[PDB]
């Protein structure tokens, strides 16, 4: 991709394409698929502690941004382009997990229902850190509660995963640029 | 419904008809008597610092362009083309000398003026009076220490007078601190609640914090954490409540400078605030220096709220009676180290932003209280705001406004809804003034 | 629209203006004149048998908590906190001595009383009159053989009188059978139909069964299966229709004890019903014992319907003029073997529940007939319900009510809509009574 | 709002209140005064050529069945059963001798008559007057060279008179070309715009083409491609604008026979049109032969639009004030080779259909201009349509109607909205006529 | 998963996780993916007879429940927790298929359009019955009819499949706990 | 499938089933999955030129139809059953790509956000042309713009792909029969 010719493509997005077009390792894509299906299963059943223990690395950065709408031709206005809906280290994720599990989290009675659909999985090893696995995937996340509340989230996830305790691959970075600027889902209180 | 006669809010603000959170005809009437009449938050200097910088903002259900002029002033205009009414600007922020409409190409200056019309000579000749076709301008635009508010009504009080007795409480943080910056861009989320539910909650509602936020208090380890699950009530004299003539009001929780922020920020914040307080004692006095580093939960009437020290800044943008578009910014002190400012901004969003775990605690409360306002057997029922009634004072030697010298009560609800009712039943500012000539007497009865 | 004057239903119930299924102003007027005035189904003894057991239910668009008291009675209260109007209970069923609000922690007893207020002493002192802050109670709660109904209007007739001539038909199954149980929880599905469309269909509509349900009749092999595609009309004297003063009515299809149930349940059901009928002959007489095991399609005015023998129990919960929330329970005879009860319940849902293949046949009919009520050229058009008019009787020696001695007709539509119009045009029960003093004469004309 | 008195459109059609695109009460009033009163497009001969052929169509918010009769005429009926109001036909097109209702099986003929009632003898005896239960018929159905329009109002002018001075412009293409065919089925897409936004754009809006469609002009290489981004204004005398008594009007862009079509069709189209023009010169004269192969952007009042030569045919079906269901057909000349007809049809959809890249350019303009009509500060603002005012003529020796002899202006907006206002403020056709007795004088002022 | 620690996780859900985390048989996951993609294709084209013949075992239980909303802390109220939206044996499914195919099923003219999206496939052989295959998958099911009616269903499916006639693997149990309590899709008349 | 017995199944749909049930080539399904995931990634980042260059064959037919609603029993009415929402050759796709990239395409500022979910992939080689690959897949396509506009598209795609320049497999035919008759997404201006 030449971003001078493909005028709509960001430098960041062009960099991520190259990562996956280069080398294809079918077995790695299958490892990534398993890892993400298992993570999604733990989250769907609300095993948030198990998720932290089995899927999330101690050095994690878990980040979901929302980008201000700017003119495609904007070249002068220079201030903060985005805010962090999530920008969490391990301890901050732990605070959120404890909030979910607290028996006085009144919002969680009656129990919520989550169903996640993970697709478009791509996996590539880092060029420089042979132990860092880049995984890209898309998620549809369905949250239903209180009879008639239904919220559906849609996102692309740029992850880095690395082998940790016991040789288990764990999430060390998730990055999501959330596609909808104004949320129409009451909140974004779901782990994408 | 006859808004001149209907008692929507009882004497002294003691109760409100539940229908006020659900009635769409009243919502439409609010567009006129609340939103078109009063001061509404637009933006901050820090978001449009240089000439040509602009943002879009809501004022009620209308959209405006807010633009830094070449002379350093700010003007605001309806985001609507003067030809056939297309929305002029489709982005949230930028820098431009003007705006061109994508329908027929009419070009407006940053100053609102119709500056160019494609092929004007060939098509209109000399006959189009462009001087009369400038964008519809927001009559009044004023600043409170960098915070820019607009009002469609030329008759409104100046913003400073409009803030009334609330201004004294905000000044230590907004002025004497050296100044605040608004960190953008905001989070934006739609909730199924009336704009008044979050507005009343921020203006006056310390009572809910222990129970509603039990889980967030316990999980985050913040300075108010001892309240979790109503395990403890604040001490004697832990704070106060106030309200004002034009409806703005706040709670004060003494010394709570780290606010909602989890234990990872508490030590650094408590140090920073304490250090500035020590310097301020000499400049503005011990009481006001303490107010600087005390947690203020405030609503600037009608629909702008904030938590000082926590650094939360909210706009409750009205859509209909059970729909509100919530904008969430962070406020930081200009002289904080940049790294602290960044972590503080992230922490604001973490706690009360689109995925704010605290704000999530509030959702069902706000949404169901608003939606119940539509239900037949609840429309004519009374929402109670009588806590602390008959213990409020006015004209105190130290703390101005109508004041409840207790941390938890409903003083600020009463002043908010007294102002609301006076507007809803009035056709203009003169009538509001006449309806408010004994405002503080009404609030301090019994 | 002037509801005192507007003829929405013609004399003798012969026609209705199609707008009644689409007009939102009339829907709002129904909340007052239909739903706030009449008896509405809540629950069954079998769902809240023990002290502290509760369920939530709709009454019109309002939500109520229905609670078994310590003394064995049942009381019902609006599911709305008396402080700032938050929804108290967010679940469908449970057991509790009381309910605590998640906003500020106010605690209400199962008896509706405000029992505790967090920090009441410190905050309110002795000044909060909790005696006056109990939950808003449903004025009237009565039982028909375990089936619990509520009414917001203290002036309503007792439930038994309200059922009028319909009660005689229900008693063999509801009383003389030994009692029915409601099997929960219900299916719940939203349809885009006015609540009156399914209500009228269940009250009186045997005509549609052969054509609408052709595919379900043929596929399931049920006892009414010979009707499929209008291949056959029921025999001479295959049933009857009835209606009553307060609007409730039903069809009777003689002997159809297995109802909608597919051939897998027909033999066992026909045996069970026949066996109980033989015992009942001696107790209540041959005619009423036969009624026990005959299929009754009934609406208890306004919005509760059932198919006895099929074991279908429906609430058509109103949301707006073209939206209804359908609740589907199964009813079973207490003395049926438990395994039969379980298979019967599954079969009810199989046929008429959320994935009920029979109910699916009805959807487009209900939805489009309701939505056409909004269309400009149909609003003032007349829905016809004249089938069998001039052949109905009243005061028959065997079968009470206004009765059509034929299996298929529109007798029950006429009585339903006569009652509807009398309510819509009346301000209270006294006016309904005055408007209904010649109800049966009006229905039996020509 | 008092529609007799309220000035929604200013004298000479010079401006309109922006609320007209957003006000739901006015939308409801339009159902009566616009849609139930005027001629609305139904279908073409080519879509129902043989006896029994039918289509469904919208007329305002109502749905009709349009059926070819045995005698070759066309009749149209409300798609609503005369019994309990179910939608009779659920498909878009077919062939049938009649329609059976899926609720109770009533059978209606293609001629609207109630032909059969299941078990009529057993159930109704001789008492059902089927003669009085035929489907509600559309009072007026007329053809303009195969294009079939309907009107619910028996008092309407004949369709030919209703087209007024617009008819002269359409005839070369609609009649003298040998006839047009409508290629179905249409694309169907919902947009969040008022029906008047696209109607006004097609009737009169050449001004927008260069700027709005800059990207489509540049990308597709069509004959109007030099306009891209207002790089060029059409030459002197490149076209004209016209309007008429009953609101229909159009732009004429001389010689633009390939219209919006990309360069892949330009040579073949320009040859075909030029060849037919040469033959027509002898038959209808040089001016009218040229009109045949000139691009006409036309709205047949109220909500049918077209681009001749481009071959675009549109219905803007109203749903509510900010929702419209857009139907898009292709029109082709009968004597075009079949392969050209097929490529032309594909090209119509390619450019202006559901994925039409041109039509996409218009979406935000239409949607935001319509939605801004709801916003409080814009409701009472004025949409401008004064371009070319004081240069229009009437009664010209060559070009009939109120005419602007310039390619780009707002003549046709003014006549459209003059007619709209005359209808909105009138109770019937007689009152419209009285309100329009000086229509052309009003339009040619100053 | 320890459900005493992961407070939000049900015993049932914890049991199903263990099933798939234990052993991973990549080829089995691929067999399951094929089986489910083919089943979904047959259903999408409304080949309901072919579905019964090729995908559904004679001993099938096809069950979709709806669970009453109860307090997370509820320990006393003991009555029926759920109802059966579907609880079908082979003959009952056959009745439903015949209903779909009946030329007087007026609801099916004009013809419906189905599109199913199957994701998150996991497969594991039973411990005790070496011929029983446990397959878990999630479905988004899109149903469109009558111009402007669009209904989208979301669910997790717990299946058991076993080799039957001709050695063809067929569905012997499907279990779905439907996540939305009040349906907003007119009905649930779709085979999840 | 016997379409005389399975009354709801079209001849076309029955023909496509047979294609994939016959032979299963697991490696081919994996090649197809990669090809479609990469295509979807290029489209999601709005690399429309790269898409044309790397994914689309010079002989392409890119077709999306909308079919008129007709009675299931209709046997006499014979006129055009469908219209073409898309029916594009390479040059026509190029015109559309240029329209997307034009700096005066005002609809594209602020920049749109696309997220595609590709599922149910099946692949089979043509019987007669050993170099033609038949790939079937389903797409959910999420388009978000201008703060609060969100449009979700659902479709099944019948593709033919063939090796072209440099041995790269490229799309030579896409066929979609769009399931919703009346679009409720403002337009269909997305590449399915
Ligand atoms: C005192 C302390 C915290 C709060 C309030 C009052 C009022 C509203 C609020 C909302 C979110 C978080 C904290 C608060
Ligand atoms: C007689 C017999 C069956 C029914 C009715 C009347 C009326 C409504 C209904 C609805 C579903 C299933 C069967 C019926
Ligand atoms: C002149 C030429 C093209 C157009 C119009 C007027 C008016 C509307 C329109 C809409 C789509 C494409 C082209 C046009
Ligand atoms: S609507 Fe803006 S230039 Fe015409
Ligand atoms: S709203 Fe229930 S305790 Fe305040
Ligand atoms: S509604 Fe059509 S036959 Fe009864
Ligand atoms: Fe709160
Ligand atoms: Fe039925
Ligand atoms: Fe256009």
């Amino acid at each position: 991709i030449n971003i001078q010719e493909d005028k709509l493509v960001s430098a960041h997005d062009a960099e991520e394409i190259l990562r996956f077009f280069n080398c294809h390792d079918s077995a790695l894509q299958q490892e990534a698929t398993t890892l993400l299906t298992q993570e999604a299963h733990l989250l769907d059943i609300q095993a948030y502690r198990a998720w932290l223990e089995h899927c999330v690395g101690s050095e994690v950065q878990y980040q979901v941004i929302s980008r201000e709408l700017r003119a495609a031709s904007e070249r002068r206005y220079k201030l903060n382009e985005a805010m962090n809906v999530y920008n969490e280290n391990f301890q901050q994720l732990k605070v959120r997990v404890e909030h979910q599990l607290d028996p006085q989290n009144w919002g969680n009675s009656p129990k919520l229902r989550f169903t996640r659909f993970i697709t478009n999985v791509q996996a590539a090893m880092d060029v420089n850190d042979k132990e860092l696995l880049h995984i890209r995937s898309n998620v549809i996340l369905h949250r239903a509660r209180r009879g008639n509340q239904v919220d559906v989230f849609y996102a692309a996830r740029e992850d880095k995963w690395k082998r940790g305790e016991g040789g288990v691959r764990k999430l060390v970075q998730r990055f999501v640029d959330y596609p909808e600027r104004i949320l129409q889902t009451h909140n974004l209180m779901v782990f994408l | 419904m006859n808004y001149n006669n209907k008692i929507l809010v009882s004497e002294s603000g003691l109760s409100q008809k539940h229908l006020i959170h659900g009635d769409e005809e009243l919502f439409q009437h609010e567009l006129k008597t609340i939103f078109a009449r009063n001061w509404l938050f637009l933006t901050h200097d820090s978001l449009i610092p240089a000439p040509g910088d602009y943002v879009t903002a809501k004022m009620g259900i209308d959209e405006v362009i807010v633009s830094r002029q070449n002379d350093g002033s700010i003007r605001a205009f309806l985001n609507v083309c003067r030809h056939r009414g297309k929305t002029l600007v489709s982005v949230e922020a930028g820098n431009a000398k003007g705006f061109v409409c994508s329908y027929h190409g009419w070009g407006f200056g940053s100053n609102g003026e119709l500056q160019s019309v494609p092929f004007e000579k060939d098509l209109y000749g000399e006959s189009l009076n462009k001087k009369c076709l400038g964008l519809k301008e927001v009559a009044r635009v004023e600043s409170f220490h960098g915070f820019i508010y607009g009002c469609f009504d030329q008759e409104a009080p100046p913003l400073m007078d409009y803030l009334g007795d609330a201004a004294w409480y905000l000044e230590p943080m907004f002025k004497h601190s050296g100044g605040l910056e608004l960190v953008g861009p905001p989070g934006k989320v739609v909730i199924k609640a009336n704009w008044k539910a979050p507005a009343e909650n921020f203006v006056g509602d310390a009572y809910h914090v222990g129970w509603t936020h039990a889980s967030s208090l316990r999980s985050g380890e913040s300075i108010f954490s001892s309240l979790a699950g109503n395990a403890a009530l604040p001490p004697e004299g832990a704070g106060l409540q106030m309200t004002s003539k034009y409806g703005s009001g706040m709670g004060v929780l003494w010394d709570g400078y780290s606010g909602v922020h989890s234990a990872d920020l508490v030590p650094e914040l408590m140090a920073f605030g304490g250090a500035k307080q020590e310097r301020l004692n000499k400049e503005i006095g011990d009481v006001r220096a303490r107010i600087y580093r005390s947690h203020l939960n405030c609503t600037v009437f009608p629909n702008n709220s904030m938590l000082t020290c926590s650094g939360v800044f909210k706009v409750w943008n009205p859509i209909d009676a059970n729909t509100t578009e919530v904008w969430t910014y962070a406020i930081v002190e200009k002289d904080m180290p940049e790294d602290l400012k960044r972590r503080l901004a992230d922490s604001v969003q973490r706690t009360v932003g689109p995925a704010g775990f605290w704000e999530s605690d509030d959702n069902d409360n706000m949404e169901t209280a608003s939606q119940n306002g539509k239900k037949y057997q609840s429309r004519d029922s009374d929402l109670l705001s009588n806590l602390g009634f008959g213990e409020d004072v006015y004209g105190d030697a130290v703390y101005p406004g109508v004041v409840g010298k207790s941390a938890i009560g409903e003083t600020s609800y009463r002043g908010f809804y007294r102002a609301y009712q006076a507007h809803v039943s009035s056709s203009n500012w003169a009538e509001f003034e006449h309806a408010s000539s004994t405002w503080h007497t009404e609030l301090t009865k019994t």
